[PDB]
């Protein structure tokens, strides 16, 4: 009944890494199990598969690339050797041949000869050019690397009006995002709003306050 | 080397709507049936819609409906939803002992129509804090608008900006259907702090004219 990927970190071209999935409510033997991943803003391609047997397959542009396995508690997809064109997120499925069909969250795998680097946050303050009880403001996490980013914003209390962006890449390799809200202008005195930013890459988890101006 | 060929994105509707995507397989599927359809919003995984070329599992609404047999299939979704915006995949079995056991389509991207709206913007001046670094970032957003087509334009002292910015767009809004854009102009301290008026002007179909908001630096 659920499943979740883990394992996916940047690694240097070449070096090998193992992503694990781990099963909960029900036995590897009974279903089956396949790798999928997904390269950024690209469609899913499908890896290889453990039959309830034992038996393995692989798409044939991954044989001699990927190693699937199992032990007991969970199944395992070995890159043996990354290149760049290996970086994407890496999911986890199980299928009973009938009415169950399961996905993991996913997990990140990173290959550059690049080095983690956490962002630095910054806030988009509200303005006067920030309407009518629709003031906007906003946080801006810029040069981190690699991905990802979570931003959410007074520990969670604040769910509506929020668009957090994708990243984008920027010229240094670095990625930059931002995160908005739209709020009532009458709050911008009395409630306090804080972008909660956590870049685990890097341990980096900042909290900044975003106050208007002077 | 197995290739399905789905139909082009972007497939369009607007709630209440009906949409087909069709599949086509490069080679006969298993018993010429075995053919499923996943639905893939963004940032989640994937859902199983169909399998089996034509079985709903539970929890699937009726309004999923596969068809097709061979190397040609099709889903077909009716009385459209907003949060039906997403990206569908087919996914073809064949005999793991002659070829891959499976393969995935393409995709095709479901966009919801709904009413021209045109964006709210704002602007926002770098913060002091970043200036104490060497660079400055001028962020201008526009809000809720429909549809995605916008042109964003930069220009500070009132010369257009080529080059230096960067921009965003979420995905559509599963309950309005809108889009929502973050664009980042890019200088150095030095350069910000020669010049005096920053500017963000947007076009899009919902405005006859452009629309600009500005600050001034230092006021």
């Amino acid at each position: 009944q659920s499943v979740k990927e883990s394992g996916g970190r940047l690694v240097t071209p070449g070096t090998p890494l193992t992503l694990t999935c781990k099963v909960s409510g029900f036995s590897l033997s009974s279903y089956y199990m396949n790798w999928v991943r997904q390269a950024p803003g690209k469609g899913l391609e499908w890896i290889g598969i453990m039959f309830p047997n034992g038996k393995i397959y692989y798409a044939t542009w991954a044989k001699g690339r990927f190693t699937i396995s199992k032990t007991s508690t969970t199944v395992d997809l070995k890159i043996i050797s990354p290149t760049t064109e290996d970086t994407a997120t890496y999911f986890c499925t199980g299928d009973d041949s009938g009415d169950v069909n399961i996905w993991g969250p996913g997990t990140l795998v990173t290959v550059s000869s690049a080095s983690t680097k956490g962002p630095s946050v910054f806030p988009l303050a509200p303005s006067s050019k920030s309407s009518g009880g629709t003031a906007a403001l906003g946080c801006l996490v810029k040069d981190y690397f690699p991905e990802p980013v979570t931003v959410s914003w007074n520990s969670g209390a604040l769910t509506s009006g929020v668009h957090t962006f994708p990243a984008v890449l920027q010229s240094s390799g670095l990625y930059s995002l931002s995160s908005v809200v739209t709020v009532p202008s009458s709050s911008l005195g009395t409630q306090t709003y804080i972008c909660n930013v956590n870049h685990k890459p890097s341990n980096t988890k900042v909290d900044k306050k975003v106050e208007p101006k002077s | 080397d197995i290739v399905l060929t789905q139909t082009a994105s972007p497939v369009s509707a607007a709630v209440g709507g009906t949409v087909t995507i069709n599949c086509q397989s490069s080679q006969s599927v298993y018993t010429n049936n075995r053919l499923a359809w996943y639905q893939q919003k963004p940032g989640q995984p994937a859902k199983e819609m169909i399998y089996g070329a034509s079985t709903l599992p539970s929890g699937v609404s009726s309004r999923f409906k596969g068809s097709g047999s061979g190397t040609q299939f099709a889903l077909t979704i009716s009385d459209v939803q907003a949060d039906d915006a997403a990206t569908y995949y087919c996914l073809g079995t064949y005999d793991c002992l002659s070829a891959d056991c499976l393969a995935f389509g393409g995709g095709t991207k479901l966009e919801i129509k709904r009413t021209v709206a045109a964006p709210s913007v704002f602007i926002f001046p770098p913060s002091d804090e970043q200036l104490k670094s060497g660079t400055a970032s001028v962020v201008c957003l526009l809000n809720n608008f429909y549809p995605r087509e916008a042109k964003v334009q930069w220009k500070v002292d009132n010369a257009l900006q080529s080059g230096n910015s960067q921009e965003s767009v979420t995905e559509q809004d599963s309950k309005d259907s809108t889009y929502s854009l973050s664009s980042t102009l890019t200088l150095s301290k030095a350069d910000y702090e020669k010049h005096k008026v920053y500017a963000c002007e947007v076009t899009h179909q919902g405005l006859s004219s452009p629309v600009t908001k500005s600050f001034n630096r230092g006021e």
